[PDB]
RNA sequence: GCCCCGGCGAGGCGCAGGCAGCCGUCGAACCGGGGAUGCCCGAAUGGGACCUCCCGCGGCUUGCCGCACUCCCAGUCGGG
RNA sequence: CUAGUACCGUGAGGGAAAGCUGAAAAGCACCCCGGGAGGGGGGUGAAAAGAGCCUGAAACCAGGCGGCGAUAGGAGGGUGCG
RNA sequence: GGCAGGGUGAAGUCCCUCAACAGAGGGAUGGAGGCCCGCUAGGGGUGCUGACGCGCAAUUCGCUCCCGUGACCCCGGGCUAG
RNA sequence: GGGAGUAGCAGCAUAGCCGGGUGAGAAUCCCGGCCGCCGUAGGGGCCAGGGUUCCACGGCAAUGUUCGUCAGCCGUGGGUUAGUCGGUCCUAACCCGACCCGUAACUCGGCGUCGGGGAAAGGGAAACGGGUUUAUAUUCCCGUACCGCGGUGGUAGGUGCGGCAACGCAAGCCCGAGGGGUGACGCCUCGGGGUAGGCGGACCGGUCCACAAGGCCGGCUAAGCGUAUAAGCCCGGGGAGUGCCGUAAUGGCGAGAACCGGGUGAAAGCGCGAAUGGCCUCCCGUAAGGGGGGUUCCGCCGAUCCCUGGGGCCCGUGAAAAGCCCCUCGGGAACGAUCCACCGCGACCGUACCGAGAACCGACACUGGUGCCCCUGGGUGAGAAGCCUAAGGCGUGUCGGGGGAAACCCAGCCGAGGGAACUCGGCAAAUUGGCCCCGUAACUUCGGGAGAAGGGGUGCCUGCGGGUGUGUAACCCGCAGGUCGCAGUGACUAGGGGGGCCCGACUGUUUAGUAAAAACACAGGUCCCAGCUAGCCCGAAAGGGUUUGUACUGGGGCCGACGCCUGCCCAGUGCCGGUAUGUGAAGCCCGGGUACAACCGGGUGAAGCACCGGUAAACGGCGGGGGUAACUAUAACCCUCUUAAGGUAGCGAAAUUCCUUGUCGGUUAAAUGCCGACCUGCAUGAAUGGCGUAACGAGGUCCCCACUGUCCCCGGCUGGGGCCCGGCGAAACCUCUGC
């Protein structure tokens, strides 16, 4: 084992192969799920990976079709109802 | 000891490379001169007169 | 001879200087040319430990855009607004000219000289009282005991710092007080001069006395100021 | 080690006593005078150097010239 | 003399040793032994002066010759007689 | 970047029986500590006043002994100069 | 030159033998077999550092602690192939330049800002398996993939929908501006789901055994593409308390529980990739090569590897930026993709080998150090312990041969009867030892002391029972009986214990290389300066540290956990403050003197000195001769003799006591020791702290139980040296000599 993979970022694997060798594969690790920006509650339909996964989705694939993909489902009518009770006068 | 164990501990980086402007191995590599001839902190030569390596180069007396 | 630890700190090394990126940043107000007449709203949204502070600190965004760290009052809540301004009325988190302050305020954050962002009581649990209004000075009592006049147009915040209480627990451990020191790299563990050799302090020597008496003239010079300086009594009471 | 003009007048191919060969009488080697080519670093200067190696802008047609800092004359071009 | 060179030190810096065949390479053709380095016979040259090369001292070592040499007492010498 | 395995059992959270002016007694859960045993790995250096002492070594070896989740051990990049 | 053909070529891993071969020559080189060593490292992988040590052929003058046909040695020729691996991007702590300021000046010192640098283990686009070479391979070849940029051609869309909803969808293009997310994070502890690896049974194909059964070997499947549940979060319906639902545990509910349904959502598994590909095996003349076969099922344990959720601690809060996804705005065009299929392009450097008891540093083919940096099968077993053992590696921790192996030494085993009589001293050695049951003192800060002490038991075989579990799967817990031995934790592993005293509260640190401690530190106590353009400090200055700070703060001293306490003295030295009455230098003023000065005499004149006061958890200090009671004694007390004041509470022959082995008592047959008391304290005493103190100590010291070759008193064994033999081959020392 080289140095750059002595680093525990890297999250080491065993695989048994064609030939019988049983090897070790190393990957990068995924990050955590989106949340929401007043509550810190996590987010729905929303898909995790990195950047390379994430380039293969199309834009539909990614997030809710509903407004305000960016805020979990409450905050998003409470937002919409203030709205409209300022559009009153 | 401070004997010939310590002596061990010398794998680590060196001290002073290869020089770009003069040849010699004298530069410093944390703070970025050579020890020989100032390259990196004088756009002049190093040169003094209790020295003798220079005279030594040029064949001269002291 | 050889120098003192207070000579050597005096240099500016990596020993001895506070290590200040790990710190929130700096705390200020909002400067006058900017906030001339206009009594600015604000909303807070976070409260944060900071490690080279003493107090919380409190996070407020402002209508424009601009957020701003304060130290945080005993009471403050997320979600609760803030003004600051002349016209702000008297209400614990507010920031008022010492002239619209009525006396027995409890006040802290004081400017020393209007405009110049905050110097005096700022630390977890201090307070200070307003005693006297005039047309030309306000006379305020600091937490030493002090009475001291400000020019009445300048900025304190109404209320208590949080924080306190803070010492009425013990350290216990050496361990503790390990960690304590190195979060603001204070020199520790301390040691004592009279232990020390007679190269090193004016205390010092082999037989671990001082031999003269332990209080020092103002106008000693440095290398010699150790001990009791300038003392106008010492003992017991 | 490449070219030219003069001299010298038959051998020459560095220190350096070899095997194979080549240059020279269409004037060499050698000597005097004058030209051409002249990698990288270095004041080192288009921009960067933990390894004398790397990375760019333009504009003319790969092939080409120019692009540092401080200052003088100027002046929205440039000459020092 | 392939010297501020080899070499030593993290670095400022420190720093050696080492000249001569012969007039001419004419630098030992040929035979026996030896695994070989080499030895021995033969050759070149006025002379081996043979590259481990002008001369070639002393200390030291081996063999040959001469004198002494296992009943014996003084810093290793001096005088006299064999 | 790292530290085999085992023990003890702090706060917090409770259950049952008999009673209730007060209380009395029996069962569990939970996993704290500059806690304990430990040649895990690592770190250190108490005694034999042992081996060695022109050494394996210009400070080493062996037996025995100490710490071992912490004020712990180590690595890459930097800073302080008579 | 002598020393000397001598020492050393032992000790921490004692390894060779037989047969065959090569070659001039074989203990030392090659093949086979037997016998051995390592086996949580002496094996596997790989940084820095080294630099060709790598491979093949040929050699043996030197090197190699012996030899050598061998080699990390010598010679001759060869060898490192990348869009996907790393560097070229981003910032961290930090560094530099310009401008600016300082310096007699600078290659010197600073500096906010602007810009530029700074990580081959932090952040960060994209490739896996098999073969091929003497020596390279995720780099060449075969197969099958992915990324970015740029094109071509179609489509979704612009100008479309399903769901109450959570949400599900191909769901428009170009340029710019904001916002949100991710990147992006500490220590400790626990559950759930998976995997690598391991184990057991059946079947096939092989192999080892007088037989015999039985034992052992093989029985495989990558990236990528497609495919969905778990926790958790969420959406609808529903409508609760003398309560109901749930967890390993904490918990949850009209601020909406139970219960019905649903949505989104990991690691994995499954399918394709994929086969005479890889492995095992069976027949033929064996060069090309030839030929045919098998590649299957259940079950158990499972991590220190991967995913996912909970809980706890902080006077301590555990990075940043580039990059990437989404949303909304503003400005443009009429077109046109984040979907499908196809086509082209993808620069520079590194890439061999070692990676250490011989490729690194230590002058060496050095028992040290760097690196134990990452990883490791079966049995016993709590165990990565020790012991045996598979794989892999080695027989080179590079001199051998003889020997019933002389004395003597190093490292080990046993020892009758006594049991510390040894010695400064029980130094060293011995004793004890694992697990279960019983039982457990003083003292205590009530937490401990404590595994106190002390006592019983333990093997094999035959049978019965329990817990969880679907289980004659797997793990764990009890009982009874029979039986053998001197001995059942039978080897390995594996505490000797108790009682007094002194110091230090404890964990921690220290004189690298003669001191590990009673010395340092520590929590805590108390004193001093300071309201910030401060106080303390660096510097020639400019500027700067404490300071991204503001009295619950920053700096400066002394004592040193906890408990009971901390007496008197401000005359002296020191520090602070106050009045000026004195004195007080230059300068200013007055007068003389000088055709002008130098000069002479007076006054004023700050800080400081003097004078008045405050201050001892500031430095420091804390007094004899005298007399007396119902007879011998000693004197509560009385005369007393001077200073600033005249040693309080306590402790006391002390780690402090000169006479000293003080005196009395205890411990011994016998006490210059230890403990307890007494007090003429040469020369104790209260934060240079005083007196105590549970727990703790490789600290110093006295005693008791046990144990022993420490001793009486020395003896016998085992390996390695010493001695003889063959080989390599030094040094310290040396006037000449030597009753
Ligand atoms: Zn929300
Ligand atoms: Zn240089």
């Amino acid at each position: 084992m080289k140095p750059m993979y002595r680093s525990r970022s890297w999250r080491r694997k065993y695989v048994r192969t064609p030939g019988g060798r049983t090897v070790i594969h190393f990957e990068r690790r995924k990050p955590k799920v989106a949340h929401c920006a007043m509550c810190g509650r996590p987010l729905n339909g929303v898909p995790r990976g990195r950047p390379s996964e994430l380039r293969k989705l199309p834009k539909t694939k990614k997030r809710p079709e509903r407004p305000y993909p960016n805020l979990c489902p409450s905050c998003m009518r409470k937002v919409m109802k203030a709205q409209v009770r300022a559009s009153i006068t | 000891g401070a004997g010939t164990a310590p002596k061990g501990k010398r794998n680590r980086t060196p001290t002073h490379i290869r020089c770009r402007r003069c040849g010699r191995r004298a530069f410093n590599v944390k703070k970025g001169y050579c020890a020989a001839c100032g390259f990196g902190r004088s756009r002049r030569m190093r040169k003094y007169s209790w020295s003798h390596k220079w005279r030594k180069k040029r064949n001269l007396s002291y | 001879g050889k120098s003192l630890i207070q000579q050597r700190r005096g240099k500016g090394t990596t020993t001895f200087r506070a290590p200040s990126h790990r710190y929130r940043g700096a705390v200020r107000y909002v400067p006058l040319n900017l906030v001339q007449e206009r009594t600015l709203r604000g909303v807070v949204e976070e409260i944060l430990h900071d490690p080279g502070r003493t107090a919380p600190v409190a996070r407020v965004k402002f209508e424009d855009g601009t957020k701003k760290l304060i130290i945080a009052p005993e009471g403050v809540l997320v979600g609760q607004e803030i003004y600051i301004g002349p016209e702000a009325p008297i209400a614990i988190g507010n920031t008022l000219p010492l002239a619209k302050i009525p006396e027995g305020t409890y006040v802290y954050d004081i400017e020393g000289v209007p405009g110049d962002g905050g110097k005096y009581v700022r630390a977890g649990g201090t307070y200070a009282l307003v005693v006297s209004r005039e047309k030309d000075k306000v006379i305020v009592q600091l937490p030493s005991g002090e009475l001291k006049a400000f020019n009445p147009m300048c900025r304190a915040t109404i209320g208590v710092v949080a924080g306190g209480g803070r010492l009425e627990k013990p350290i216990v451990k050496a361990g503790k007080a390990y960690y304590i020191a190195k979060a603001r790299n204070r020199f520790w563990p301390k040691p004592r001069g009279v232990k020390m050799n007679a190269v090193n302090h004016p205390h010092g020597g082999k037989e671990h006395h001082i031999g003269r008496p332990s209080t020092v003239s103002r106008r000693a010079p440095p290398g010699r100021k150790v001990g009791h300086i300038a003392a106008r009594r010492t003992g017991r009471r």
